[PDB]
């Protein structure tokens, strides 16, 4: 299994410069192009540019001359991406890309890296429980939720009991309001089994190192 | 830049029926070399991008051989021989011919299921969030289809369009259908004036819209 592990989540200042990695393995680092491309929210894909380690070759897009630089470590399998003079037009998803070869495309993918380039301040979600009880909620099944808000940056991760309550939740995308986004997640249960087997949502942002669980009670 | 055009959307496919998904390029993109440098990408909802062709007709390497491509030179065809659910996402050409190398704008596949009325759940403000002066309402509109909805807040009987926050999913890969949530934010002051709280959705699955209500007292 090839393998390229993308360095996590950045918020950074505009008027900066970050620099994220892509660790490559399961594969002979210096015979393949690894390349990178940006992905604004809710946009396409942008290529940036292309860097083989035997090299080391680059080939770029100009439309970032200036503001993007690719290099790579061979000691330790290694690929970084520099981005400088940073504002808001560069806050996307940024992904690394292994080229299967000649001219065969991008084979393997990184995981993606979130950089969120603001002036705002990092803020902790605050987590409040959704349960019933103003109205018998409908007969067979039951719908509880988490309202996730005031957070800053993006993103949070939301699961139910740790993760082994999947099936039947639905997590809705953040919404950006006033500089602070808000997130809700509900999830369906059998009405026979809340409240005698306990729901509890697990919200994780990471940019504020902090986790906040919420158990769902009447 | 070569500029490559697809369709925003694709129409609605009926599971385990044939699709096919078009792009044109704005200059060929085959090479003297004789290689065509056109690749179709599927990208799921919060996962990274899939390669499923490679130089315009070869099957990828992990990509079911459900998928096929063809193509002239200038323009492209990816093929779905049978639409599995799973399939939902956005489809991307790309091509690598020349500098700088570009993406299309991506044609999002949807499956066509059987109708279906949401089902729809509303929420007081919690204690929590009232001792912190907000109170918001929360309204989940679950595992409904077509996409096509409206969700209408009223306080009191009346009208609210200020303060609402929607957020929608993509079709879900496993039975197709859609979700949405609002949430009327308020002030707690302006929460403890009004009693009536109600969600209201507009779905081409009934000709009133379906109500869900609380009231405060
Ligand atoms: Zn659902
Ligand atoms: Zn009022």
């Amino acid at each position: 299994e090839v393998q390229l592990e993308e360095s996590g989540p950045e918020l950074v200042r505009p008027g900066t410069s970050v620099k994220i990695s892509c660790k490559a393995s399961g594969y002979t680092f210096t015979n393949y192009w690894l390349g990178w491309v940006k992905q604004r929210p809710g946009h396409g894909f942008e290529w940036i540019g292309d860097i083989y380690p035997g090299g080391v070759y680059t080939t770029n897009n100009e439309k970032f001359r200036g503001k993007a630089i690719l290099t790579a470590d061979t000691s330790s399998s290694t690929a970084y991406m520099q981005l400088s003079s940073l504002t808001s037009e560069d806050s996307a998803v940024y992904f690394c890309a292994r080229a299967g070869g000649y001219y065969t495309g991008g084979d393997y993918w990184g995981q993606g890296t979130s950089v969120t380039v603001s002036s705002a301040k990092t803020t902790p979600p605050s987590v409040y429980p959704l349960a019933p009880g103003s109205a018998a909620q409908t007969n067979s099944m039951v719908t509880l939720g988490c309202l996730v808000k005031g957070y800053f940056p993006e993103p949070v991760t939301v699961t139910w009991n740790s993760g082994s309550l999947s099936s039947g939740v639905h997590t809705f995308p953040a919404v950006l309001q006033s500089d602070l986004y808000t997130l809700s997640s509900s999830v369906t249960v059998p009405s026979s089994t809340w409240p005698s087997e306990t729901v509890t949502c697990n919200v994780a942002h990471p940019a504020s190192s902090t986790k906040v669980d919420k158990k769902i009670v009447p | 830049d070569i500029v490559l055009t697809q369709a925003a959307f694709s129409n609605p496919v009926t599971l385990g029926a044939s699709a096919s998904i078009s792009c044109r390029s704005s200059k060929s993109l085959l090479n003297s070399n004789g290689i065509i440098h056109m690749y179709w990408y599927l990208q799921k909802p919060g996962q990274s991008p899939q390669l499923l062709i490679y130089q315009m007709s070869k099957l990828a390497s992990g990509a079911p051989d459900r998928f096929s491509g063809s193509g002239s030179g200038t323009d492209f065809t990816l093929r779905i021989s049978r639409v599995e659910a799973e399939d939902v996402g956005v489809y991307y050409c790309a091509q690598n011919l020349e500098l700088p190398y570009t993406f299309g704008g991506g044609t999002k596949l949807e499956i066509k299921r059987a109708d279906a009325a949401p089902t729809v759940s509303i929420f007081p403000p919690s204690s929590e969030q009232l001792t912190s002066g907000g109170a918001s309402v929360v309204c989940f509109l679950n595992n409904f289809y077509p996409k096509d909805i409206n969700v209408k807040w009223k306080i009191d009987g009346s009208e609210r369009q200020n303060g609402v926050l929607n957020s929608w999913t993509d079709q879900d890969t496993k039975d197709s259908t859609y979700s949405m949530s609002s949430t009327l934010t308020l002030t707690k002051d302006e929460y403890e004036r009004h009693n009536s709280y109600t969600c209201e959705a507009t779905h081409k699955t009934s000709t009133s819209p379906i109500v869900k209500s609380f009231n405060r007292n």
